[PDB]
């Protein structure tokens, strides 16, 4: 659904006119192109960014890519591997899979293609889980290989990169769409598909309800039209993933009762989100805006819970076992709130 | 000369002092004889070698010479040592009592690599009806969990105080040494469990200034005086605390490591002050060692670590 | 040609300083010929090499070469190595060789546990037949048995008297002057390691060997070092309790940047001030310290230089309000 | 126990060097009639059989039927060691844990003992019983040993084929083909290159080629070496001796 | 020769298929792909017979240690009365070595089989070979070439080639992928494996505490060879299972007890003797503490310090001493920590919310909700190898955003279209290359209001039986 209305040109794109046209402006260069670095919020399209910029550039047939895998052996004994989605012209390493070789493999592997003599693209996801070794062994390679490996890096709040890499790359943003354009795109989206609307205030309600996230909202409009049988009314009890629900019972809990009786099934809830694939960082920003949300609370209560949401935030970024962190967490915060 | 450690090892398996379970436990198993394979787990010089060693002397009798492989750090312990040597150890006909069975004594199995532990396997579980295995480790993490699981785990927890005192005065009966009690304090003190350490620690001081003495034993130990750093963790006004710290440690050349490691150990045996304040200040203190051990060990460190200290004491 | 560190290297028991109270220990061992395995450990720069291969250089004279086997830090140092190389050196007995042999470990501590474990082994087997040195920076890192096994020798730094002998002897044997003040500053800054000491004599050497007569003042000392001058500490100190923020911060600034000073230096030499002052109040220390502490320690993984600057500015402020 | 005397040293060398490269771990019943021993391949397809009567033993006394288990690299560096013109001697002790080897020479007191440590086998002794094999030959042994090495050089599987009084071999590998035939003949001039063949079923089997070339090596024993092939049973080969046997069972392969 | 000199292990070792405890529905599987083997083989492995497991040449047992592979496989080929052919880590299975031991005895006979019984008819595969690569998880630095010589070994055999490992998620065991069959062997559950434990102790006459049983059930983790190991120390009665066995929770018992911490008892009990009692397991001590800190009615509260207050400061010092544990674990040079992290996972908290305890001592319950967690990852990470050509995503996102609309398209068609939208489900499922194991972990990823657990059998099976043998049909890649 959102994947066949996706944009495969620059000019399928429908946001951001001043990004597409700096990025038009940019494709003038097809023999000096720089080393790019995007950051932005989740869900904002820098991804579709890219592969359009490459589709600009090289032809239309890199949107037709083949996955391999590829298997080496570190400076020990071991012979771990990784996967990597090729196309005839770039290439995306993900250094997500592996925990702490991501210095090794990309150094390695970067070293591999830049001999291979015009030159190859080398998608960066997720550049913020790369250790500062491996960052900085990045930084070297590009400062060794230049006209073979034109490094473009996706990322969300580039501060865990090293200014000596900021200062190689150009830097370029992505903001989220507002959401008249949320709205915009939505519209198009529901024409093109046939939905029947009752009014335009449901597109408007997503937007608003979605805060800024373009995917999360085309999927939610998704969820929601298999739910009113492609009849889209003014009254819709918007279906929000089941994770935000539990995460929201959780925060009811919380306020509702204060004990350490309450304390043992907040533990087991806890327990019960992570083992199904969910993150730390993630489940506590959620906790955390979701108790702000709450009315009852005072200026005073809202302070001490922000601080301690720092705090605790830290301390998972620096250990190892995010449970400890959380069950002190919303220790504290039941505390203060007593 | 000879060292005392090596004169006064317990060969008898009576004669080891310490832990009281698992020593009734082995003699049992001597008793019987159906011993299993084992993994001898617990913290450096508490008992482990000799435990085992004691066992195999009196469990074969006069048969220690031919049916016992000891495998140490020294010797090789590759792939094929454990495929060959040890394969061909297993099957070696030997007639013995009918309880008794074939034993391989592995030291250090923590050096002992992964891939070399894999063989031991199908070895150990095939032959099991004429050979039984004893590892012995310090921790038993690095052990695989195949061969983790295989054998009886036997936990070793680290000496008390009065099973330590016992065996020095037991030895200092045995060599007519002249002593006091508060070396003997200096020394359960210095030693913290490490009867090897405690014994080594006694024989140097009687070498050196043939009276066990306090200020023998510390100007032996080459640590910092533990009066000393409790008069420094326990001044009334900071600046003397400050003082202390800067003219009768950092200036002759103390490493900040050792510093804060006596103040922890001095800290552990203050049985005057409360037990709360003596659990902040450990954890002042040990806040202080993780700052240390992370590259910087400037003074500035120490003196906030007393500063804290004296916050929490006022 | 040579350099000063590696010129000025002593060849006898004699020409080692401030170490009188292991010298004499060391010749009573070598007269009494019942040498044991030692231990020498202690900060860098002190002696602890020079004197081991003079000693061993004395006993066994041109034998040196044969019964004397040095070995450094991680030298491919698996189990393999101390299995094979060690092994053979000490079980393998010479053939016109009385006594035994001589195996020195230099930087030694940075054996692995298992490493450290075979050493203990292998020592404990061939304790009859040679004797082992082992040389460390740190003896905490050591396993307490090896530490167990042998006798300890802790290096102690060089006083004031030594390093002035050494750097006299070092100033008549070569075409340099030295003015009064300048070897009260070297002393302060070396902190008592001979090799700094005899590196930055020869640095300043070829620094200011313009007119073959030209004095060695204070300033290219500090220069060399790259180590801040008091007055200057003195001067930010004085404008940090005196004058207002923005002027404050402007003299810290030209202060780090004209000279380049590093906070970690500067907030040593601040809190070195500061520990001579007479405080009325308690709490004042206190919260100094305690934020002292916090500012070195988040330096210490490079967060935004002008940042930690300000906080420092700011924690002395309001550290002396009282 | 028991103490066997060898007339010459180089029999039980010869007898070990046969089939060392096939097992390595046999085991030899001791009993009053002589020395019987079986062993299987460690991948389970070729058995090996010995047996040395009392005949062959310039003196031979068992105090009671025992079984020496030992291996046969160790076996092979001992018996590597004393000359021709020597009289080895086996000894062991009640309950025996290792095995005395007396070297001694007729002329001369250099006498060597060695010791060997004997390991300890499951007994897995299966009982062969007499089949009527359908083929049944003999062919000079280095006449089949140099056929085996000529046609090993071409693939992995040997084929034999016994069909109207007439042998053949046949391989065929990715490097080419080769087939050889024999006719059966005799000559009282030398009945040593005579090849005799008494056929009931015309058979066509297939083994492995590595396994005939550690068979093979059994051609230092005796000249004259008998096939006896079935339709599904395995082939026994079989090499005779002064007092006993030697005697290869080896598994066909599949179509 | 002697009854009772063998260990416990070999002595009550299973012989038939019966007495293996567990993982029943993964040993009916093996068999019943052995006895067809044949017709398979007849077949030309190319024909899969109403389970799918007609075409794969071997097979190949995972699970956790201890849970009766090597027990399992050989007695699953001894019944069919086969014979065994089998090579472990102890021989050197190198590339060259296996070519020229194993490779040449693929295709070939055996004599034993062949001289041991083969008059009587009793069975026709008494001659055939069942060759067991036992531990190729094992297959250590001085064994090269071997993990590709047995892949190639799986296909172009012609022998029943049953194969064992412990991880078969490992990177080293990849070349395994489709070319063989593979059922996982999972932890045993309670019951069996007291019902094995009964018959064992009625059988060695001597009884235990049911509840014992249960926490040392627990306590080993689910390995039967574990417990039984354990339980024969019980000969050489409760000294035994306080000192030896069940140390932890007596570890956990002594540290919450609110008469040490008291002044009374602080002096008859010092901080020394607190530091040795965490150092007699200081691998479980930490969540020992961690698990049941919250349980227990205090006693040494502070006057104006309620017990929220309290748990919420053992929470935080707990949060410090993970903090001072994974710095530990950094660098295991550093073991001179140790007595720190002592303090701060171990005492600290015990001391701040020491008491009586409610209930009983609960066994701690990280190390199963871990194992889940990082099968999850795995099942996940897998789900996205396979949509990403697709989705444009990372592999948590998706998770977070695409699962719950995926369950929807997958799922909810089945409750209102009834059976006949399976003909655009598998459409859908056509346009992400998953398969019906994709559709499960999929569907599996679930919780909250929309758990799926219980909706997903309320279809009818004739549902599934359709949307089966219509996926069968078509293949997307
Ligand atoms: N309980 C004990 N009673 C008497 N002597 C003891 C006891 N525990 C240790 N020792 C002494 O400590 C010496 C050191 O040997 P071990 O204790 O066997 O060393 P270890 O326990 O194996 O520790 P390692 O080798 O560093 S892992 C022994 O020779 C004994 O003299
Ligand atoms: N006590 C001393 N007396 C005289 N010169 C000394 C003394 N200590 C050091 N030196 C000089 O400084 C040089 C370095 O000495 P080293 O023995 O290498 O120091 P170190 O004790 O080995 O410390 P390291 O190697 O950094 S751990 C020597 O070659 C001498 O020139
Ligand atoms: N289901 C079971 N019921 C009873 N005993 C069992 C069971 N599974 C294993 N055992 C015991 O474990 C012994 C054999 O261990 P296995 O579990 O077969 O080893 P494994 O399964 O190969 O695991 P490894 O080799 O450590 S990876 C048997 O003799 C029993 O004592
Ligand atoms: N200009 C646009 N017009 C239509 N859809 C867009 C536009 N920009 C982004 N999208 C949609 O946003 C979705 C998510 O973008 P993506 O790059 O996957 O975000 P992320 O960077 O979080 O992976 C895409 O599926 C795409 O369809
Ligand atoms: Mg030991
Ligand atoms: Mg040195
Ligand atoms: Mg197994």
């Amino acid at each position: 659904w959102v994947d066949k209305y996706r944009p495969k040109s620059l000019n399928a794109l429908s946001h951001n006119e001043e990004l597409t046209n700096f990025l038009k402006s940019l494709s003038d260069q097809p023999r000096d192109l720089p080393h790019l670095l995007l950051y932005g919020p989740n869900g904002t399209g820098k991804k579709t960014r890219c592969m359009a910029l490459l589709e600009s550039i090289f032809g239309p047939g890199v949107y037709r890519l083949k996955i391999d895998v590829r298997q080496f052996v570190t400076a020990s004994n071991r012979k771990l591997e990784l996967n990597v989605v090729s196309s005839p012209y770039h290439l995306e390493i993900t250094p997500s899979d592996m925990g702490n070789n991501d210095r090794i493999v990309i150094q390695e592997l970067l070293k591999e293609v830049a001999q291979m003599e015009r030159y190859k693209c080398v998608i960066i996801n997720e550049a913020n889980s790369l250790t500062k070794d491996a960052q900085a062994a990045l930084r070297r390679t590009m400062e060794k290989y230049s006209k073979n490996i034109r490094l473009i890096m996706v990322c969300d709040s580039m501060s865990p990169i090293i200014a000596p890499i900021k200062s190689r790359c150009l830097l370029i943003r992505c903001p989220a769409p507002s959401d008249s354009e949320i709205s915009t795109i939505l519209s198009d989206v529901v024409t093109n598909e046939r939905i029947q609307l009752e009014t335009k205030d449901i597109l408007k309600r997503i937007a608003q309800a979605s805060n800024g996230n373009l995917r999360v909202s085309l999927l939610m409009l998704e969820s929601m039209a298999l739910n009113n049988e492609l009849a889209l009314k003014s009254s819709s009890p918007i279906i929000k993933p089941d994770w935000i629900i539990v995460i929201h019972k959780l925060t009811r809990k919380i306020v509702k009762e204060r004990s350490v009786n309450s304390l043992i099934e907040c533990r087991a809830v806890l327990y019960d989100l992570l083992a199904h694939c969910i993150p730390a960082n993630i489940i506590l920003k959620e906790l955390t805006f979701s108790l702000l949300d709450v009315e009852t609370l005072n200026t005073t209560n809202k302070s001490s819970i922000i601080e301690y949401s720092s705090v605790f935030d830290e301390r998972l970024s620096l250990g190892n076992k995010a449970i400890f962190h959380l069950e002190g967490f919303i220790a504290k915060v039941m505390c203060c709130l007593d | 000369q000879l060292p005392w450690v090596e004169k006064y090892r317990p060969q008898v398996l009576s004669d080891i002092v310490g832990n009281k379970e698992t020593i009734d436990r082995l003699q049992q198993i001597a008793k019987d004889g159906n011993m299993p394979h084992m993994i001898i787990s617990g913290m450096p010089g508490i008992g482990k070698t000799t435990s085992v060693h004691c066992l195999a002397h009196e469990l074969l009798g006069r048969s220690y010479a031919d049916g016992v492989l000891e495998l140490n750090a020294s010797d090789d312990r590759g792939i094929d040592v454990v495929r060959n040597q040890i394969k061909h150890f297993a099957q070696k006909k030997l007639h013995l009592p009918p309880g008794k069975h074939k034993i391989v004594i592995l030291d250090e199995a923590d050096s002992m690599t992964a891939g070399a532990q894999q063989a031991l396997r199908r070895t150990m579980e095939l032959y099991s009806n004429s050979t039984r295995f004893a590892f012995a480790c310090n921790q038993s993490n690095k052990i695989i969990e195949p061969l983790q699981s295989r054998c009886a785990i036997l936990r070793y927890s680290k000496l008390s105080d009065e099973d330590v005192l016992k065996r020095l005065l037991q030895i200092i009966k045995l060599e007519d040494v002249k002593y006091t009690n508060d070396g003997l304090e200096a020394i359960i003190f210095t030693a913290e469990g490490d009867m090897r350490q405690a014994i080594n620690n006694l024989q140097s001081t009687v070498a050196g200034h043939g009276l066990v003495n306090a200020d023998n034993v510390f100007k032996i130990v080459d640590s910092p005086h533990p009066l000393i750093v409790k008069k420094m963790l326990l001044a009334s006004n900071l600046e003397d605390s400050i003082q202390i710290l800067r003219t009768d440690l950092w200036k002759k050349g103390y490493s900040s490591i050792d510093i804060v490691t006596t103040s922890f150990r001095v800290t552990k045996n203050l049985a005057q002050v409360k037990e709360s304040v003596r659990l902040e200040m450990i954890k002042e203190i040990g806040l202080t060692h993780m700052r240390i051990l992370e590259g910087v060990g400037t003074y500035l460190q120490l003196a906030s670590m007393l500063a804290k200290i004296h916050k929490l004491n006022n | 040609n040579l350099p000063w560190v590696e010129k000025y290297r002593p060849e006898t028991l004699d020409e080692v300083y401030g170490q009188n109270e292991v010298i004499t220990t060391v010749r009573k061992f070598v007269d009494e010929g019942k040498l044991p395995h030692l231990l020498f450990y202690g900060p860098p720069g002190t002696g602890k090499t020079s004197t081991i291969v003079a000693l061993a250089r004395e006993i066994y004279g041109k034998n040196y070469s044969n019964m004397v086997l040095e070995l450094n830090a991680s030298d491919d140092r698996g189990i393999d190595v101390v299995r094979n190389q060690i092994k053979d050196f000490a079980s393998t007995r010479q053939i016109f060789s009385k006594g035994f042999k001589l195996i020195i470990l230099d930087e030694a501590d940075a054996m692995t546990n298992a490493a450290q474990n075979a050493l203990r082994r292998v020592i404990e087997r061939y304790t009859k037949n040679t004797r082992f040195c082992v040389l460390a920076n740190y003896a905490h890192k050591l396993t307490p048995a090896l530490l167990s096994r042998c006798t300890r020798f802790r290096f102690q730094p060089l006083p004031q008297e030594a390093i002035e002998r050494r750097i006299a002897n070092v100033l008549v044997h070569e075409k340099l002057k030295l003015s009064p003040n300048a070897e009260k500053a070297l002393i302060e800054l070396s902190n008592g390691d001979m090799r700094r000491v005899l590196n930055v004599l020869q640095s300043c050497k070829a620094t200011l060997d313009n007119p073959d007569e030209d004095e060695i003042s204070d300033d290219v000392i500090y220069e060399c070092c790259g180590a801040p001058r008091p007055s200057d500490l003195k001067a930010v100190l004085k404008s940090i309790l005196e004058d207002d923020w923005g002027t404050a911060h402007y003299t810290l600034n030209k202060v780090r940047s004209a000279k380049g000073l590093a906070l970690i230096d500067l907030i040593e030499g601040i809190v070195k001030i500061l520990e001579d002052y007479e405080l009325q109040n308690e709490e004042t220390r206190v919260h100094l310290l305690t934020k002292l502490a916090d500012i070195e320690y988040s330096i210490s993984k490079g967060g935004n230089d002008q940042i930690q600057g300000s906080a420092v500015i700011g924690a002395i402020k309001a550290s002396f309000e009282n | 126990m028991l103490e066997a005397k060898f007339e010459e040293a180089s029999l039980f060398k010869r007898i070990i060097d046969g089939f060392k490269d096939c097992v390595q771990l046999v085991n030899f019943q001791c009993k009053e009639d002589g020395i019987i021993a079986q062993a299987v391949d460690d991948s389970r397809v070729l058995l090996v059989s010995l047996e040395i009567g009392v005949e062959a033993f310039q003196e031979y006394r068992c105090d009671h039927p025992v079984t020496l288990g030992m291996d046969l690299t160790s076996l092979s560096k001992i018996l590597r060691c004393g000359n021709n013109t020597d009289t080895l001697t086996l000894i062991a002790d009640n309950t025996p844990d290792s095995i005395i080897l007396l070297f001694e020479d007729t002329k001369k007191d250099r006498i060597a003992e060695y010791s060997l440590k004997l390991m300890d086998i499951d007994a897995d002794f299966l009982k062969i019983e007499e089949l009527q094999y359908d083929s049944t030959l003999s062919l000079p042994s280095s006449e089949f040993s140099k056929i085996v090495r000529d046609l090993s050089q071409l693939s992995d599987s040997i084929n034999i084929m016994i069909t109207k009084e007439t042998i053949k071999f046949v391989a065929d590998g990715d490097i080419g083909s080769g087939s050889v035939i024999i006719k059966p003949f005799v000559d009282m001039e030398h009945p040593e290159t005579s090849i005799k063949l008494e056929m009931d079923q015309p058979v066509d089997l297939t083994f492995g080629a590595k396994y005939l070339l550690d068979i093979i090596k059994g051609s230092s024993l005796s000249d004259r070496v008998g096939i006896r092939l079935s339709s599904e049973a395995p082939a026994l080969f079989q090499f005779d001796l002064k007092s006993g046997f030697l005697q290869f069972f080896l598994a066909p392969k599949f179509n | 020769v002697r009854e009772e000199d063998k260990l416990w292990t070999v002595k009550y070792a299973p012989t038939n298929l019966q007495q293996v405890c567990g993982n029943k529905g993964s040993v009916m599987k093996l068999k019943n792909w052995l006895a067809n083997w044949e017709n398979s083989k007849k077949n030309s492995f190319k024909h899969a017979g109403k389970d799918g497991s007609g075409v794969f040449r071997a097979a190949m047992l995972y699970g956790p240690p201890g849970i009766g592979k090597t027990t399992a496989a050989h007695l699953v080929a001894q019944e069919l009365g086969y014979d065994i052919l089998e090579q472990n880590a102890s021989d050197v299975r190198s590339k060259t070595l296996l070519n020229a031991g194993v490779k040449n005895a693929l295709d070939n006979m055996s004599v034993v089989g062949y001289f041991k019984h083969n008059e009587e008819a009793q069975n026709l595969n008494g001659k055939h070979f069942v060759i067991i690569m036992d531990e190729v998880d094992g297959m250590s630095g001085g064994d090269r070439g071997g993990v590709g010589q047995l892949a190639q070994f799986c296909r172009k055999t012609s022998t029943p080639l049953i194969l064992i490992c412990n991880e078969r998620n490992l990177p080293k065991m990849r070349p395994f992928d489709r070319v063989c069959l593979d059922i996982q062997f999972r932890r045993p559950d309670a019951n069996s494996i007291k019902s094995r434990l009964m018959t064992i102790a009625i059988r060695e006459k001597f009884k235990l505490d049911p509840n014992v049983i249960d926490r040392l059930i627990q306590t080993t983790r689910g390995d039967i060879r574990q417990v039984i190991n354990l339980l024969s120390t019980i000969s050489t009665s409760k000294a035994w299972e306080k000192n030896i066995a069940l140390k932890p929770f007596d570890i956990a018992h002594k540290m919450l007890d609110g008469q040490i911490y008291s002044d009374i008892g602080s002096r008859n009990f010092t901080l020394n003797d607190k530091i040795a009692l965490y150092f007699d397991d200081f691998d479980f001590t930490p969540l020992m503490i961690q698990e049941n800190y919250l349980s227990t009615r205090p006693s040494v509260l502070k006057p104006g310090q309620s017990h929220l207050e309290a748990v919420a400061e053992a929470a935080n010092c707990i949060s410090l001493g993970d903090i001072v544990e994974k710095k530990i674990r950094s660098s295991e040079q550093l073991w001179s920590l140790l007595p720190l992290h002592a303090v701060l996972s171990s005492v600290y908290p015990a001391s701040k919310v020491a008491g009586h305890m409610a209930g009983r001592i609960n066994f701690t319950a990280w190390l199963g909700q871990n194992s889940k967690s990082a099968k999850y990852y795995r099942l996940l990470q897998e789900i996205h190898y396979h949509t990403r050509l697709g989705t444009s995503t990372d592999k948590i996102g998706l998770r977070l955003d695409y699962l719950p609309t995926f369950r929807k398209r997958l799922l909810d068609p089945f409750l209102k279209q009834g059976a006949d939208a399976i003909s655009s489900v598998i459409e859908v499922m056509d346009d992400y290359y998953l398969t019906k194991e994709d559709w499960d972990s999929i569907m599996e990823f679930f919780v909250g209001p929309d758990v799926t657990t219980a909706i997903i059998k309320k279809i009818p099976a004739t549902v599934k039986s359709g949307f089966t043998r219509k996926y069968n049909s078509m293949t997307h890649p």
